[PDB]
């Protein structure tokens, strides 16, 4: 038992969350760009 | 008047409380501002220090973290918890006699 443990533990729970929320807005981020070009594409090929 | 009042206070409060405080911040040295753990401060005497340990013990298992850091004199003492586990520690405590 040393501090260090729960201290050099804690500053890796931080990181581990931050990944989380990256990885998150991340993926949503490529579903809302796709969805644009998307239907771009049926705009592109629907006046053709 | 008044000012002399306030500087006198403080210095009867710093003078008293400057060596636990120090004590105290220096064993958990940058996590009484983590949100992950939680830390309770408090002093124990000698006399105190075994019952409160077991206290502890039996109500926190062995996932509590207890650390003590002389002074001259008594011990002040952490116990360093997780969060969500705030209330089981304090009842430790109380149970004992000590508190916050």
């Amino acid at each position: 038992g040393l501090i260090k443990s729960l201290a050099e533990k804690e500053k890796q729970l931080l990181e581990r969350l931050e990944a989380a929320k990256k990885e998150a807005e991340e993926r949503v981020k490529r579903a809302e760009a796709e969805a644009k070009a998307l239907l771009e594409e049926a705009e592109a090929k629907a006046k053709a | 008047t008044r000012q002399k009042q306030e500087l006198e206070e403080e210095l009867a409060l710093a003078q008293a409380y400057l060596e636990p405080l120090e004590r105290l911040a220096a064993l958990a040295h940058g996590l009484d501002k983590s949100p992950f753990l939680r830390v309770i401060p408090f002093l124990l005497t000698e006399k105190e220090l075994p019952l409160v340990e077991e206290a502890l013990r039996k109500a926190l298992e062995d996932r509590y973290l207890l650390a003590h850091e002389a002074y001259a004199g008594g011990v002040p003492a952490l116990v360093v918890v997780h969060r969500k586990e705030v209330d089981q520690a304090k009842a430790a405590l109380s149970r004992a006699g000590v508190a916050e």
